[PDB]
């Protein structure tokens, strides 16, 4: 119970942040107005009953030891279908069945490699099939490169696109990476399923039901 | 032995359509057309002038400077009944114009990625 829960305080950054809480080995910040603060330490992880409402740039953060405010990496892409935000996809992608394509998404969704899904489109969508997207050479899914080159092979299709907010990589598979709505088993066996959205799968049904007629594209993008 | 079908009877070319025969020539046929028999021959006992009467060196420049050189098949071409749809030798591995604007491929298709890694 060492992580907190401080809220109230986006113009935020990770030094204003950790500079109330300085002994604080991690402290990251989500898209929305909440971040988490944790201490190395026993003494110093005390600091709800210590610095609750701390003044952050002219504004108070209450902070409470909790974890209110919120392995297989999660590619929390804000999927945002044309000029608004179609809801956060927080796609859980599965490192337990292909460990090569969800890797790839959550280097997509981080933009550590230079390019990705943070800010690449789906062009590629259809209605409770596949939305595919992630390639940020050509924008249609005829571009795209992955880890090894442009093209790569599939990890593993053990995970099935069973459900809503189930993640596969699409193609053989490169940068292009498909979120399925609904059942897709007849596609299996040629793109292997990486992924599913315990969180987001609100995110990934609006873009099904957007998609393509808008410009669904996630502008904002991490782990 | 086609014996179900019809078809358009002439294309002019281009230097004769840039003339434009054809526009008072139908105006002709159809007044013709809804012309009598008796206005027929009573406009053979009694003609009237201007048949066409346009000039004469816009006819000349259209067979003479105008004049276009058509697309002469080979030494060894056989017509058949049909010899005349084969084009498409579209192109493998190459994709077509309406692939290339509806999918939005400029001169990038989408399915670009699929066709590389299949080799």
């Amino acid at each position: 119970k060492r992580v907190l829960y401080v809220g109230g305080l986006e113009e935020v950054d990770d030094k204003v942040l950790h500079a109330a809480f300085i002994g604080d080995i991690t402290d990251i910040q989500i898209p929305l107005d909440y971040e988490t603060e944790k201490h190395r330490g026993f003494a110093f992880v005390e600091f709800e009953l210590a610095e609750d409402a701390a003044a952050a740039i002219d504004n108070m953060n209450e902070s409470e030891l909790f974890g209110r405010t919120i392995s297989n990496p999660q590619v929390y892409m804000d999927i945002k279908i044309g000029n608004k935000p179609a809801g956060r996809i927080q796609m859980l992608l599965r490192s337990d069945v292909v460990p090569m394509t969800a890797e790839n998404f959550r280097c997509l969704c981080t933009h550590e490699k230079g390019f990705g899904f943070k800010g690449s489109s789906f062009h590629r969508i259809i209605p409770q099939f596949m939305c595919q997207g992630g390639d940020f050479t050509n924008h249609n899914g005829t571009g795209g490169k992955s880890i090894y080159g442009k093209k790569f092979d599939d990890e593993n299709f053990i995970l099935k696109h069973t459900g809503p907010g189930l993640l596969s990589m699409a193609n053989t598979n490169g940068s292009q990476f498909f979120l399925t709505c609904d059942k897709t088993d007849w596609l299996d066996g040629k793109h292997v399923v990486f992924g599913e959205v315990t969180e987001g799968l609100d995110v990934l049904r609006q873009i099904e039901a957007q998609g393509p007629k808008q410009k669904v594209i996630i502008a904002d993008c991490g782990e | 032995g086609k014996r179900g079908i019809e078809k358009p009877p002439f294309e002019l070319p281009d230097f004769i359509k840039r003339t434009g025969i054809q526009e008072m020539r139908e105006a002709l046929q159809e007044k013709e057309e809804q012309k009598t028999m008796k206005s027929k021959m009573r406009e053979k006992v009694r003609p009237k002038m201007g048949k066409i009467d346009i000039d004469y060196q816009k006819l000349h420049d259209a067979f003479f400077k105008w004049q276009t050189k058509p697309k002469l098949t080979i030494h060894g071409d056989l017509y058949y009944e049909g010899k005349e749809f084969e084009t498409r030798l579209k192109k493998p591995g190459d994709l077509s114009d309406e692939l290339r604007i509806s999918l939005g491929m400029p001169v990038p298709p989408p399915w670009l990625i699929a066709m590389q890694r299949y080799g």
